[PDB]
This record gives structure tokens, C-alpha cells and sequence, in this order.
């Protein structure tokens, strides 16, 4: 199988993909210079991509046009066995009627709203059953250190069902990008943390599942990550959030 | 001489405040229109006053432990008699009422505080101490969540437009955010659930607010009422600035922890927040240093929760001019 | 496909059977109670009519029988050229264990024991930190293993042998040995009625102080509790010159019910038995040696018998290198 | 109230006490020269005393004789309201029959066995009602950065109860103990120095143990801290521990 990668850290995923047999990495690039990957998609390669920047929706459509269902969005935390447990517990009524999704993520990547919030919205979308959004409100700032774009953001989503999601994102040089999400229903709440603390101490040790291995397994074999429609819903959320951060008022969708 | 405190009201908060004032060395006169004040006073050895006027006569301060809608007249009555004010939160039922109280207190040169209990418990006071002393650098982002089971019915009247039961819970988190990050200039909130009162014990509602601060810092404040006391209360926060992050979960074990076996007779909540609060207010009204919460903080809290309720109702964000 | 002879048909065997199959092995099951017949059918495995028949054509034997029978079952497989993985403790006496180790070494067959603790993430990560030098020179460790025993102890075991506490001590003693190295001195105080037969929920507490050849010291506490509140708790805190690391199994991990008390969100991570058998299967198929060797199985048995003797005689027991 | 102080930080305590109403400090010294505190004790002062060095058993006995029931030893964690809750709950059967006491402490002070274990033994002694020790086993090492920098001791009481404690040196340690009480129906932990806030630099919670200890020293009733006999019990345990760490065998009391 021929494979291409679209990410801010393309050498990261290309190395793990070559480390498996029967697979060949024909292209790896960032969304800044995506065309070698786009031509690989036209030529038949499976493409694993992180979410594109909010400014490059035409590049996103070019990738959809080039690969069709051969395009897979990278959302590691969706592949946790822990996340399957949470989704089933909620669908079975473990927290009553679902009303609200909360959560937090820290990343080292600049522009944390576009770079990290999709990872939380992917989990929300899975448990919300792909509900469409009615309004998006967001605020951002550059207080914390970074190169370009916001280093902190909060967004709140009001869905057509009346359910609410609200997520906080921040930059930090040693963050992992691993999200923690909390699902609130009218009889309880449950938290899914993709990066819990395994060991305490002066240098705490990060626990969790081998989400990279699980995500690549699915991509080399429709799994629990966002399909194309789910990615487009979330990407539209992101665009609206950037607009709200500028207007200071929610954006209707 | 002993500080003289007029305590107005005789409900549960009044009872907690009374114990704390007496423990602080103060002398208290209790008064409520429903007469409950005289058995309250008798149980603790305090004086039962026969009217509001007689409670105020010769008092140094009044502690207003009555429902919100009555704070305004009581406080103004107290200010006119030269008596300083401690008001149960929130200071008043509208921003306009709160401003009149603040203004009147200034013009008369008497002290005005509100009992924002959260500031007087160790996790939040330590967080503010870290932030104000510079150990977090410049504040950037904070999340706060206040969740509890309401163990008695809401018998007062409040409308969904006013934010209802969510307003009560939001006070804690809104005040904490303002305390750590500064003035709030923009508020957005989504309120979920049947939130008007009268409402039963165990009513469920979830309020999610995003506050933008004058500095550019942003806080997410979540206020919840839960269906069961499992647990009765949970508070959590995570605050990040250029100097690092500070976190808290009230579920973490503290000094006393039943590790196994299910014992139920090891309850320990820490020092009474009311002892800490009233002792600090006592010191102020006695001519000492000002307490950790001022008049402008009490007004801030009213402004923020009314902006939130408006945002929740209209679907717009609400700006607050400094 | 690797061929595994599974001896026994109890709860451990059932857990091992599922893990071997999940690792790709073909399995034949023999137990002297006949229950191996329906056990193998339930999982799609083979049923053997005898240990000799089970060993005939086997690459490895998985001994999941009562401890006292480990010595002769293991010696039979070794003499037949069959490598051995044995449930803990390796044998009923330190002297029996050493005999198995020597026979496996001279016959050149692999000999492992199922020290499950080494295959769960907090403990594997702890050993990784210590062995990579991240904590510097180990100095001090405290380990506690505490559980409600939900089945009766039906076998016969004297208080002098440590009884029920010996069962719980093998986790902590093995972990201390893994992390800090050879133990040269053992002291222990055992509290409670510890002889077996004994019922579910029997209570006992054993406190052991282990001195290591390096000079490091481990305090290991082993507990059986009256009620599953909680069913299991493990905690540790380990200090070296390079810092400290700690663990509490009560801490929330990937799935956490925050309020409301729902009970349908159980999640315990990867099965240690899957991780275990897969690593053992890989070794028997010419792969790398697993994280536990024959000399570790022998060290654990020596430690728990010295601790039982210390608790009984009131003396510390010296184990010079 | 006439008071005398015998501690490694005598002026720190004298300054906290003098000028208080009805209080005057008639002597304050370290164990290196305790004669004015002995003299104040013979004249009737109450004395707050720190555990002495291992070489001063004779001076310890002299203080017990001079001060009698006016002697209190400084043991801050004994004075927590949290400890009173733990003591009461254990007395009322909350963990069933008490069998075992465990506990850990870290100190900056060298020679951690003598320097820090008394804080743990004092808490055990209070809950055990002064139960006599029968045998002590102990081991020490100097692996961490004179005098032992790590220690474990096990105490067997003549009731059959058992206590076992671990001590370690760290430059940033606070000396605050954490003790766990195990009975046949459960177990309960008193942590005098719990973590109040997390993050890169955790914050210590806990009570104002120094203030409560001085309040109880200046008060009327029987404080919750060790009296002269309790101090001597604990001193003898420590001396036996040091002997056991040298012989490699338990030492009889
Ligand atoms: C998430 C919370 C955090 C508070 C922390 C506080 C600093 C301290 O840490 C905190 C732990 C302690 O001080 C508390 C025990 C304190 O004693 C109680 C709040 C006290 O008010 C009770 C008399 C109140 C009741 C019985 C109520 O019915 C009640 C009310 O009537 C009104 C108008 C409320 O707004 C609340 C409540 C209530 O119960 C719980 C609430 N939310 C919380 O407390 C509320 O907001
Ligand atoms: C303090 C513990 C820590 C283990 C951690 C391990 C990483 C893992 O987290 C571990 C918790 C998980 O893998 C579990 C599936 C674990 O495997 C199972 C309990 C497994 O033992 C069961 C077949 C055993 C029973 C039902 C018993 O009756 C039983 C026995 O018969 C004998 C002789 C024992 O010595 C123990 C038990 C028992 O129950 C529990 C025990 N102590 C612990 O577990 C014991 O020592
Ligand atoms: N964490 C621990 O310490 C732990 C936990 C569980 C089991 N174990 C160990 O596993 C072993 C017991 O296994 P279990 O818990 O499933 O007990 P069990 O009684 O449930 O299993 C015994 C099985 O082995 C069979 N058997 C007995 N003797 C045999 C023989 N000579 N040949 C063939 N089959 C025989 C029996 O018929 C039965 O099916 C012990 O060594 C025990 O210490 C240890």
C-alpha cells in the first residue's frame, strides 16, 4: 500500500509508517506545501491528514477531490479502547440524557484554536451523533508564548439539538496534544482523558493507550475517527470560531 | 470594646454567620421579620432585637443574611445610620441597585463588603496568592467548574430570564475568575435545564460561560446543579499563565482519607470558611486592614451574572464597559 | 503455529487459554479433574487425555495447577524437551524451585514464571525508569498490594509457611527485586489468622523490610481485606538520587465517572495476560527473552519463604550473595 | 504563664511567644546547652521541648524529672483538627480493630531516622494509648545525599500490633508526616502535608500546625502531643532502631 501524510510534523508519521512492512511512503508534507501529497492522492495513495488550517478550505477540497474515500483524518484519541467504553456507556444511558461536552487540550503547535480544537470536536461529534451546529462563539489571545497565531482559545458550540460543547486550548512547548473530554448528562458526567498521569513525582509519567499504533492500524486497514462529513462539520466550526474571535459575537450556522 | 454586629435574617446562612461572628469575639443582635431571630439568638447567647431599627442602633456593622431582593433597602437603611455593611452574595438583585448601594456607602464613608465565601477557602486564596505575587507570570487562560447537589428546595422566586438557579452557582466561579484575572469586559453563556424557581431539591441545570478579561485573559466558567449527591459538591480549576499552570480538584484527598473499607465517620472539611470570613471582616470594621474583597468586587459579581443571564437568553455576547 | 500444552482448568488456566489463543498459539488442555474437556470446547482448543499426551508435540507447557504440583509437572516437561511457563510461585519450596531452574538450564529449555505485575504499565514503566538510570541510584521504596479475596482458599497451608500472605507477597517481593536488585536481608511481621483452608474475605496484614545488595531498602506491605472496597489497591513510592516516582491505582486514568455514580464505564486497560502470553509466545518462537527469567522466578520463592520464616521465628533472615 | 523552650530554633519560638499577654519566656536554648531551661523547669515553668539528639538520653531524663507534667514535646502534626477526627473515628470503630500503623516522612535534616521518625511514632503513640513496644527492627543507608539519609523501622508492640515507618532525606522536604491506620475493617490515612494545588510546582495544603501546637502549649487542658513518658517511649524505640540497623536483627526493649 502506498501512503502519503499531511501534518505539521510530517517526518513524525512518515517514520512510523516506514517502520511497518508492505507499506511505502510516497509523499509527506505540511499543508503549507501540500501539492506533492495531492499528486500522490491522484495517483492512488492513501492519505492520512491532520486538519488543515482554517484559511485553506480550497486546499482541503482539492485533497477531497484527489483522494475521495482514500483520505483519512488523523484523530488519535478517537481510536482508544477507552473511548469505545465511554461511547457505549453513554449510549446505554449511563449519564442520562446527554446535554454538554467540555474539554481541554494543550499543544506545542502555534495557532491552538485551529491546531488543537478539532481533536476535541471529533470526540464530541462521535458522541453527539454528528449533530450540526447552530452557533459558534470563541475568544483567543496571545498572552502565552508562541510564534504566530493565538496561544490560547476558548470556543463554545450550540448545536441545533440544544446541546452545548465548550473547549479550552493552550500552547505549551512540552504539551502532547492529548485531549481530555467530559460528557455531562442529566444524571451524571464521565471523563475521557487520552493522556492521564501514570506515575507521579518530580517528572510525572504519562499513561494512556498507544493511540498512534491504533490510529495507523485503522488507516492501513472506517474506524472510530471522523469520516469526511464529520471532518467538514468540525472544520466549519473552526472557521466560525475564528470569525467569532474577531467579531466578539457568536456566528450563526 | 467588643465589635457590635446587627445580623438580619435567621435562616441557615444567618445561623452559620452568627456562630462565626461570636467566635470572632463580636457581640450580635439578631433580627428577622418572621421572628426566628429570637430563638436563634437565645440558642447562641446573642441579643434578640425587636426591629431592624433597634438592631442597627449602636451597631458598628450589619450582616445582611436575607434573600437578595431585600438587600437594597436594608443596606441603604444601614448606610444612613452610619453602619457598615456585609451583604450575603449577591450584593443586590440588579446592577442598578448594587451601584446605588456602592455609591451611598462611599458618600457616607462606611465600609461595604459582600460575603464571597470562595475567596476565604484555602485552594482559591492560595491560587490568588500565587497569581497576585507574580508566580504565574501574566495570566492567559483559566477553567473553573462549580458543581453541587442542592439538598433542599428552592422556595424563592426567580425567572429563567434572570438565570434562576444557575445564577446562584455562577457567583462562585465568576467571582473567582474576576479575582484572578481582572475586570471582565465580555460575557457569553449558554444555560441548559429548567432553571426557574420555586424548584425542587435535586433540580439539574448546566451553565457554560466564557469571560474575556480586560488583560485579554479568557476564563471558562461552568456552573452545575446535579441530580444526586454523588458527590455533594465538586470544584475544579486549571489556570495557566506565562509562568506556568495551577490546578485543583476538590476530589483529591487532603488531610483525612478513608483508603479502604467504607468508613463514614471520618468527615473532615477543613477550617470553617465562615470563621475565616467573619474574622477578616471583624478586623476591618474594627479599624484594621481592608479584607480580601471590596465594594467594587461585589458590584462586579452582580454585573457579570446579569450579563451571563442576558447572554444565555438572547444568544448574544454581552459587553461590560470598565 | 506455536503449540502450547495448558495444564489445569481453573480460573487462571481459563484466563491463560484465552490469552494464548489471542496470541496465535494452538492449545491442548489437560486437567486431572476432567474439566479440561468442556474448557477446550468452549474456546475451540484441543483436549488431551493425559499430561504425556498434552506434552507430546508441544513447544511449551503452561502450568496452571496448584503450587505443590508445579515441581513434578515442570520436571516432566523439561525432561521431554518442552519449555515451561509456570504460574507463580514457581514451586512450593525454594529447594524445589532451584531444582527446576537447574534442570531447565542443563536441558537448555526456556523457563519462565507468570509474574503478572511486570506486564502492567505502572510497574513496567517504573522498571524502565530505574534501569535506564533516570532515578539515579535507588535508595528507598515502599510498595503495597491489597485486595479482597473473592474465592475461598481450599488448599492446606500452615501459618509457618505464611499461608495467605505468601500469595499476596509475591507481587511486592518480585517488584522490589526487579527494581532494586538482589535481596540480602528479609524481616517480616505477619498479622492475622493466615493458615488455609480459609474463607473469602479473610483478613491479614504482612509488613516486610527487604534490604538489597546495593544498600537500597524496600518496605513491602501485603494485605487481604474483609470487603471489596475497593476490590484491589496497589500503591508505591520509589526514591533514588535522581528523584522519586509514585503510583496509586486509585488515581483516575483514561475513563473516569466524575459524578452520578454510573457503573457501566468499567475500563482496566490492556489485559496483563494478553501482554504476558504474547511476550512469552514470542520468546518461544525464537524472539527476544521476556522481561522475566528463571532466576527471577527463583528469587521470588526465596524471598517469600525467608519472609514467612522471619514472621514465624521473629528473626531477620540473611541471604548473602 | 511562665514558659521555656528547648529547640534547635529557640529564638524563633521565643519571638513567637514573647509579648503575648500573660506569657513570658523565662528561658530558651538548644539541646547543646540546656541548663537555663532545666533551671526554669525546676522553678515551675512549662516547657516546650524538641526531641533531643541520640547522645543526650541523660539530659532528656533530667528534663522529664525537672518539669514533670509541665513538659510537652513539640510534635506539630499531633495538633491538627484532622488528627482529632482520625483519632475519634478510629476509637469509634471506624476501621474495626486496629492492627497496624504505616507511615512515611521526608526531611531535609541529616540522620533521618532519629530526626524524623519521632513525628510518626508520636502519632502512633497517641492512637495506641501509649502501648509499650516490645521489639524493633530497622535498616538504614546513605545512598541519598553525614548520617543516614534513608531508614525503615518496624515496631512490634506487646499488644501484637505493628508499626512500620519509612524516612528519607530531601533538600526540599518539609518534615510533615503521613500516617495510615489499618484495622480489620478498613484503613484511614492522616496526611499532615497533602497536596493542595497541582501543576509544575505543587502547593502544600494542611493546617497551621505550628500555631495550633503553641495554642495547645499555652492552654489549660491536656494537649494532644506527647508528654514526658511518651517522649521517652519514642526515644527508646529510636535507640533500639539504630542498634538494629547495625546488628541486622530485631532489638528487644
Ligand atoms: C460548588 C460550591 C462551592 C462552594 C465552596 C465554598 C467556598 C466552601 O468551600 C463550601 C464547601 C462550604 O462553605 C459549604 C459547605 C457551605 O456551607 C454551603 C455552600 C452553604 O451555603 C450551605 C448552607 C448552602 C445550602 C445547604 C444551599 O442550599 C445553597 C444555597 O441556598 C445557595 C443560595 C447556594 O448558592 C448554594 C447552596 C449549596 O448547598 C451549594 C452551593 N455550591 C457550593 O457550595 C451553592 O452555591
Ligand atoms: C493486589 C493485586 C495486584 C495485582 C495487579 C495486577 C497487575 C492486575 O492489576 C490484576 C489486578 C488483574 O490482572 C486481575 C485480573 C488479577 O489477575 C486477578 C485478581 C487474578 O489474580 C484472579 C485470577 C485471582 C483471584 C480471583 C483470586 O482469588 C486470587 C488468588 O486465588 C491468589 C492465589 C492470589 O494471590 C490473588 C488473588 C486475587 O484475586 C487478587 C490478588 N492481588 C492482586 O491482584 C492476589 O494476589
Ligand atoms: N496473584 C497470585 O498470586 C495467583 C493468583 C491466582 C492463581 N495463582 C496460582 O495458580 C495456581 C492455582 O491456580 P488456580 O487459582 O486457578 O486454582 P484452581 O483450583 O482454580 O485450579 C486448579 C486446576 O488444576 C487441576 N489440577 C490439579 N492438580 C493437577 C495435576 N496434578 N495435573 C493436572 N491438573 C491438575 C485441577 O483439576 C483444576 O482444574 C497456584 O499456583 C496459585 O498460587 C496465583
Amino acid at each position: 500500500v502506498k501512503v502519503a501524510i499531511l501534518s505539521s510534523t510530517p517526518q513524525a508519521y512518515a517514520g512510523a509508517l516506514r517502520g511497518l512492512p508492505d507499506v511505502e511512503v510516497v509523499a509527506a508534507a505540511s499543508w503549507d506545501a501540500f501539492e506533492p501529497v495531492r499528486q500522490a492522492a491522484e495517483a492512488g495513495a492513501r492519505v492520512l491528514c491532520e486538519y488543515p488550517p482554517a484559511a485553506k478550505e480550497t486546499d482541503l477540497k482539492a485533497m477531497i477531490d484527489a483522494a475521495g474515500d482514500r483520505l483519512t483524518f488523523a484523530s488519535p484519541a478517537c481510536h482508544g479502547e477507552a473511548f469505545a467504553v465511554v461511547r457505549k456507556g453513554i449510549a446505554d444511558g449511563g449519564i442520562g440524557e446527554l446535554t454538554t461536552v467540555l474539554g481541554s487540550v494543550a499543544t506545542s503547535v502555534d495557532g491552538v484554536l485551529g491546531a488543537a480544537a478539532p481533536y476535541l470536536l471529533d470526540l464530541a461529534d462521535a458522541v453527539l451523533g454528528g449533530e450540526p451546529a447552530q452557533q459558534v462563539y470563541a475568544q483567543t489571545n496571545i498572552v502565552l508564548s508562541g510564534r504566530i497565531g493565538e496561544s490560547a482559545a476558548v470556543l463554545t458550540v450550540r448545536y441545533r439539538s440544544g446541546q452545548v460543547a465548550s473547549f479550552d486550548c493552550r500552547r505549551h512547548g512540552s504539551a502532547t496534544g492529548l485531549p481530555a473530554v467530559t460528557f455531562i448528562g442529566d444524571q451524571g458526567s464521565v471523563q475521557y482523558d487520552a493522556g492521564p498521569q501514570l506515575l507521579g513525582g518530580e517528572r510525572p509519567e504519562l499513561g494512556g493507550e498507544d493511540l498512534e499504533a491504533l490510529m495507523l492500524k485503522d488507516f492501513l486497514g472506517d474506524g472510530p475517527g471522523p469520516d469526511g462529513q464529520a471532518a467538514l462539520r468540525t472544520f466549519r466550526i473552526i472557521q466560525a470560531a475564528y470569525e467569532s474571535a474577531h467579531t466578539g459575537q457568536p456566528v450563526d450556522l | 470594646r467588643q465589635l457590635e454586629v446587627a445580623l438580619i435574617g435567621a435562616g441557615l446562612i444567618a445561623r452559620l454567620h452568627l456562630e462565626a461572628w461570636l467566635g470572632a469575639g463580636a457581640a450580635v443582635r439578631v433580627y428577622s421579620d418572621d421572628g426566628r431571630s429570637r430563638e436563634l439568638a437565645a440558642e447562641f447567647g446573642a441579643k434578640a432585637a425587636g426591629s431592624l431599627e433597634e438592631a442597627l442602633d449602636g451597631a458598628d456593622a450589619v450582616d445582611i443574611c436575607t434573600p437578595t431582593a431585600s438587600h437594597h433597602e436594608i443596606a441603604l437603611t444601614a448606610i444612613a445610620a452610619g453602619v457598615g455593611v456585609v451583604c450575603e452574595k449577591p450584593l443586590a438583585a440588579s446592577a442598578e441597585e448594587a451601584e446605588e448601594i456602592v455609591t451611598a456607602a462611599e458618600r457616607a464613608g462606611v465600609r461595604l463588603y459582600a460575603a464571597h465565601d470562595v475567596r476565604f477557602a484555602a485552594p482559591y486564596a492560595r491560587l490568588h496568592e500565587l497569581v497576585a505575587s507574580g508566580r504565574l507570570g501574566e495570566g492567559a487562560l483559566g477553567r473553573f467548574s462549580f458543581s453541587a447537589y442542592h439538598p433542599r428546595p428552592w422556595t424563592g422566586h426567580a425567572s429563567a430570564r434572570s438565570g434562576g438557579i444557575l445564577t446562584d452557582q455562577l457567583l462562585h466561579g465568576a467571582d473567582l475568575a474576576h479575582w484572578v484575572f481582572g475586570d471582565v469586559v465580555r460575557v457569553h453563556a449558554c444555560y441548559q435545564g429548567d432553571i426557574a424557581t420555586p424548584a425542587p431539591e435535586g433540580a439539574v441545570a448546566t451553565g457554560t460561560a466564557v469571560l474575556t478579561h480586560a488583560s485579554g485573559a479568557i476564563s471558562q466558567v461552568v456552573s452545575r446543579w446535579t441530580a444526586t449527591p454523588r458527590p455533594p459538591v465538586r470544584v475544579a480549576f486549571h489556570v495557566s499563565g506565562t509562568g506556568g499552570s495551577v490546578s485543583y480538584d476538590s476530589e483529591w484527598p487532603q488531610e483525612v482519607r478513608v483508603v479502604d473499607g467504607g468508613a463514614g465517620n471520618f468527615a473532615y472539611g477543613g477550617p470553617s470558611v465562615f470563621d475565616t470570613e467573619m474574622r477578616e471582616f471583624a478586623t476591618a470594621f474594627a479599624g484594621g486592614p481592608e479584607p480580601r474583597i471590596g465594594a467594587k468586587d461585589a458590584l462586579a459579581a452582580v454585573r457579570i451574572i446579569h450579563a451571563a443571564a442576558e447572554s444565555a437568553w438572547t444568544g448574544r455576547a454581552v459587553e461590560l464597559p470598565v
